[PDB]
């Protein structure tokens, strides 16, 4: 239920579920095999 | 590459391997990659339907809960002859007074959020005759507009800035703020000097100045006094966060800087942040029978 | 026809030919866990014929002043044969149970026995506000007797312990019980030291009598482990 | 009008609630979004970031200190170097790591750890470790072969730096507890043991003493639950310059 | 904004009312549902469980003694040996049944009940008793001539151990009253009343004296109505260490 | 077999029997099962068409009915020199402690449900100057989470712990808490230990463990002391329920444990639940005309 | 009437009349006659 | 939200009012109707009885 | 090890299966009744009740 003008005055936006935590886990320009790594 | 994630992942079956020039739990920390290794390729596995959500540490719920950030209590009475809030303050906006709330936002570089405000009053007769219904007013001062100087003074008409009028009575008032930075997201740390000669503050980015908030009583005062509390809560919501961070570890000094001193002893003193054992093949809580 | 029954289990067998059916708790058999409901990601062990086997108690002796007796599983079994082996060596466990209780007397003899497998029978301690110990509690193979079977050392009360899944040993009519427990917890595995699904408890609500010559009457409790999985190999806590 | 009546809770102040409220700046435009690097959406993909384990948490080991173990040539066999206590909620090597930090903003927690370990020796240096981990139940394991009847890895030192030893999720229950009582069978995980396998052997020009790194992060079968207040910070007063945003 | 006004009820808090209302835990995901044995879902579910009668509720009977009635071999004809007060809501026989104690949490019942007793003597002991429900109006019948008008049932011991007599809903009104006036024609249901039909006969080796055990249960034409609190308990004072929960 | 029952049965109308080898009215206790003899079998019956609902029945509407949880009564006072609840209270959250919710709960073995909370507040002046309409804040503080010590300690800031704040004046407080077990259902009984060592609690799950609620005024103290009374009501809904359980008969002793003692005499002795009659011959209230 | 976002927040679901009694009246493996039962 | 303001009458108690109130016995269910004789409906069919 | 619990009723007579567990193929009838290739191991009866 919204019935301001604003649309920052909106409630929370919970529903956002993609994520890419390999540009944390994995930032190396080759990717790793699953050879050794090395 | 990005994908939708609702629920923690599955886990399938393995075999024992044996395969040679195939070595999943070697690793090389030193390009800066996180391990890879599966636990399927650690150990034989079974298969696992897993139905845990993750929607508890979405960064939207982790945030958006309303948190105190600031507190002040003044005298409602008759100021005539005292040296002091009279029957108003002035509050410099700032996220850094309440260390809860500022480690939390504090995981985090950049943050976009709009700002959801709660003002919570509470009324205490001086050193009783019932609690006076009074009525507050709640006035923004932006960058550059004036602040009242009285509880009477003429800023208080207040014909460009928003104020909100709220009742003791009534449930906590209530606004939201919209996310007003000049840059598109605010700066929860700032490598850099505010002004343009070497003496401005370090630490500050000018671009996230929000202002002041005015708050007075807008009764007269009573023939007795008064103590009147206001607390101000903040929710984040429709939050984007950057870069996240090491957080705090050493009790806060200042809400001006990052300036650390440690606990006398740990945990979470300068030399030792966690709490020592007797040694590193010390078992501190063994379970024995 | 159902008076006879054979169940056979690795390399057990009991027979009964005066049985009164079988109880099936609550209408389930006992299952090994499925993928959708399994949290543990370790591939099990399920040594199947080396646990999934009738292990025999030590007898108790039906006499005219017994209060009654009870067991509690997994704790009896603990130490018991690959079972307990298993036990000691897994933090977690998941099980059903087939338990056969027996008992037998002459045509001349009269005597009731409720046989209920009790869930979740958290003790009470009689005139007291200290909650019962560790050793009231885990009595292992050798079991327990009843304070008060009257309200079943819980407070409640035996009249209305038909509620839980059970048989009677009612000498006139039949000299065996037998009860399925299928898998019975909130978690779908546990920790089988610290934690008993299940208590099974025989209570004489009809004393023993006879006029014949006495013979010592015993009862004989057979458990069969079923669907056993084990998960969390390490070293033996035994 | 409309007939209406109010339900208790009517005029609460709950800070976990989610409503619209009234804009107070009607018609303000904020700045266009631009892209910024490093954007996170859920705190679990901070979690997944290994992080330095502080398993040197003793008196004589001053700040740096206590992130390396220090390893040496021994002349017995089969000798433990170490041991890491694994409860996340009590202080410990975990307590200060960002799979650490963030779960102690939560009560409940499920899944797999990643433990690795990198050996900062000398290219001369050669051994062999074994990595356990014990499930929850009994004492923590002494000996090698008590430890050895675990989850392990045996670890030889070579080219690749680091291995892994991943702490599969074993447990009864679909979570565990970050409980204060850590001999609760709801909240303990066991132990993680490191022995040698067989001995630390170096040249007389390479240093007699070589360092571990361990490291922790989750893995992806990770899960966190019910939100509390982190216990890792606190007040007891207004910090410097608090007051002066009233004058 | 929409012009509206307050009834009469507005704010009031209702112990029964059936709202939604503010989640505390936004975003909160429970514990995924596994299937567990043994679902309830009616409260009939559990009062169609027979449960045993406490019918030998007097003095000189303690704890187990009372949940069974000893048969002897008489030497007169048809002699009555026990009866069973049918009030559920005055204290007796049929009080802590399952039926009974689910029963007293309404107070409004209808619908029929099954006694089944069990002879519990040895295989060698014979006997015929007759069952006798009684319709309310008059007196408990004392002869077996007088009990033998009403519904009844002969029963001959044998291979089959157990007999059922039905009570039958026999009632004027849709329902009865838990009343604690048991003598209202809104609550009283009649009497059930035991006779020897032949006797008691034994052989010397077996036990001269023999036990029934009683068990009542609801059938599935009964239903309960009006919800209120249940007689059965009560607090003087504060349980100990309720006060410690504060401390 | 599972089936929807929305009413009670009807009956069939019956004729005269007298068919051998067929006896509906034998049965077999030791079997373990219930009698299954029909009306229609042991007597001669009508037809009825049965029209009573069943519906007040459900396990749902059963349950799903406010009670009181807590309450506690403290003093809004200057409390500087006392040594007591002081403008706050502590509560560490169980279902045991009042015996008409207690009993209902346990007729079950498992229950998952949610809980609506109802937070109900009077006040009364200390040993008259009218009543002072205070804010009060409730806190919840999960399991690890720190719990306040002072009634103006920065724990209230509640950064992240959720808080309602409410006036006395205003209806009730209410908020709904989600099921929260990290099993699949609540243990209502446990037997079994709470630790891995032997000295461990027993009888309760640690699983189930809620946390603590923490209410404070908000308001500094008057120059009059008052006494707050706090009740808290719980009621389950979208419940399930599993293993119907044999009723409490023995007085309570103990929110921790099942201990039972007993009445010293019937009813509800441990001795004899059911008071005594003279004779199992005896009609207690029997008609005479 | 539910506004809120959490599902757990909706009112009592009063609506369930599913019923199976016999897991309790009749836990047997065999089912009985309505022949003599033993 | 929605903004809303309250009008005069607000927290009155009419006692000819006609609205829907709080059910204070959730599921419960009312005996089934039987036909009785003599219905009234509307007090003008007494008015007609001399 | 392997069992059977026997109730005595109308049936007079119950049966214990030795399964063939061995090693080897065959065993011997060895003298030498230690030997590995010729001991079966052993049957007990006890009360049951
Ligand atoms: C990580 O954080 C770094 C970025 N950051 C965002 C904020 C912030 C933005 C907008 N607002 C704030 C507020 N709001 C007080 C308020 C303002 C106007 C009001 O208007 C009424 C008088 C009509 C009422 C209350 C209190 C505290 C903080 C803020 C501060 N720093
Ligand atoms: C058969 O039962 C065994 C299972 N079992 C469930 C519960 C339970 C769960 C959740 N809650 C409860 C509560 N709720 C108090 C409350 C909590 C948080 C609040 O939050 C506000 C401060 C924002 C408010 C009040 C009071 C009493 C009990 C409970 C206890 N045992």
């Amino acid at each position: 239920i919204n019935f301001y003008k604003d649309s920052y005055a909106a409630s929370a936006s919970k529903q956002d579920f993609s994520q890419d935590p390999s540009k944390f886990t994995e930032p190396v320009v080759e990717g790793l095999k699953a050879a050794p790594v090395l | 590459i990005e994908s939708i994630i609702k629920t923690a992942t599955d886990t399938v079956k393995s075999e024992i391997n044996a395969e040679l020039g195939v070595v999943p739990s070697l690793n090389a920390v030193e390009t800066g990659a996180t391990s890879n290794t599966e636990p399927e390729e650690a150990i034989q596995t079974r298969t696992v339907i897993n139905q845990h959500g993750v929607s508890e540490t979405l960064v939207e719920n982790f945030l958006s809960r309303a948190a105190l950030v600031s507190k002040r209590s003044f005298e409602y009475k008759d100021h005539t002859s005292s040296t002091a809030d009279k029957n108003f303050f002035k509050w410099t906006i700032n996220t850094r007074s309440f260390v809860q709330l500022r480690r939390k936002l504090e995981l985090f570089t950049y943050l976009r959020f709009d700002a959801e405000i709660t003002i919570l009053t509470t009324v205490a007769v001086n050193g009783y005759v019932g609690l006076p219904d009074l009525t507050l007013q709640a006035m923004f001062v932006p960058t550059g507009a004036l602040t009242p100087e009285k509880q009477d003074s003429f800023h208080w008409q207040s014909g460009s800035n928003a104020s909100v009028f709220f009742k003791i009575s009534d449930p906590p008032a209530r606004i939201t703020i919209p996310f007003m930075c000049i840059n598109s997201a605010y700066s929860v740390f700032y490598d850099g000097f505010a002004g343009f000669e070497k003496n401005g503050l370090y630490g500050i980015n000018p671009a996230d100045t929000i202002g002041n908030l005015c708050v007075r009583i807008v009764n007269e005062h009573q023939p007795v006094g008064f103590t009147v509390t206001v607390r101000v809560y903040m929710k984040p919501k429709h939050i984007k966060a950057w870069a996240p961070r090491p957080p705090r570890t050493l009790p806060y000094m200042s809400i001006a800087n990052a300036n650390y001193k440690g606990k006398e002893r740990a945990p979470n003193a300068l030399s030792a942040i966690i709490g020592n054992r007797d040694s590193v093949k010390t078992m501190p809580h063994n379970i024995v029978n | 026809s159902d008076r006879v029954l054979q169940l056979k289990l690795g390399n057990s067998a009991i027979v009964t030919q005066e049985a009164a059916n079988y109880c099936c708790a609550y209408g389930e058999w006992p299952n090994y866990l499925p993928d959708h409901e399994a949290v543990a990601i370790d591939k099990p062990t399920q040594p199947e014929t080396a646990t999934d086997r009738f292990y025999t108690l030590k007898s108790v002796k039906w006499e005219t002043g017994s209060t009654g007796w009870w067991w509690k599983l997994p704790d009896a079994l603990n130490n018991i044969g690959m079972f307990g082996q298993n036990v000691q060596h897994h933090y977690l466990y998941r099980s059903g149970f087939l338990i056969h209780v027996q008992c037998n007397a002459t045509k001349f003899h009269q005597g009731a026995l409720l046989v209920v497998a009790i869930p979740e029978h958290q003790r009470g301690a009689h005139n007291t506000n200290t909650s019962p110990g560790f050793d009231d509690i885990m009595k292992g193979e050798e079991g327990g007797t009843f304070n008060h079977p009257y309200v079943l050392d819980d407070g409640t009360s035996l009249a209305c312990a038909t509620i839980f899944p059970h048989q009677w040993i009612n000498l006139r009519t039949n000299n065996s019980a037998t009860i399925v427990l299928p898998w019975m917890n909130a978690a779908p595995m546990d920790f089988p030291l610290r934690h008993n699904q299940w208590t099974l408890a025989i209570i004489p609500v009809v004393p023993l009598g006879t006029r014949t010559t006495s013979s010592m009457v015993p009862i004989t409790v057979s458990i069969a482990p079923m669907c056993c999985e084990f998960n969390g190999l390490r070293h033996a806590i035994t | 009008g409309v007939p209406t009546y109010l339900l208790p809770g009517s005029g609460q102040f709950l800070t976990t609630d989610d409503h619209s409220s009234a804009p107070a700046l009607p018609c303000f435009n904020p700045t266009p979004e631009m892209h910024i690097p490093g954007q996170v959406r859920n705190m679990l993909e901070v979690v997944q970031v290994e992080s330095m384990m502080e398993i040197n948490n003793t008196e004589s080991a001053v700040g740096m200190e206590r992130l390396k173990v220090d390893i040496s040539a021994l002349t017995d066999v089969d000798q433990l170097l170490f041991n890491i206590p694994l409860d996340i909620q009590l202080d410990g090597p975990l307590r200060n790591t960002l799979v650490g930090n963030i779960s102690r903003y939560y009560t409940h927690w499920s899944g797999s750890l990643e433990m690795t370990f990198m050996f900062c020796g000398s290219f001369m240096a050669a051994g062999k470790l074994i990595l356990c981990y014990t499930p929850p139940g009994g004492s923590c394991p002494t000996t090698r072969e008590t430890a050895m009847l675990g989850t392990h890895i045996v670890w030889d030192f070579g080219l690749q730096s680091s291995v892994t030893l991943i702490i599969p999720w074993i447990s009864g229950s679909h979570y565990r507890m970050f409980n204060n009582d850590a001999k609760s069978t709801n909240a303990n995980v066991g132990y993680v043991t490191c022995f040698m396998q067989t001995n630390l052997i170096v040249p007389s020009e390479s240093s007699d003493t070589c360092s571990l790194i361990g490291f922790i992060a989750a893995k992806d079968d990770f899960s966190l639950r019910l939100m509390r207040d982190s216990p890792d910070i606190g007040q007891l007063d207004h910090l410097h310059a608090a007051e002066a945003a009233y004058q």
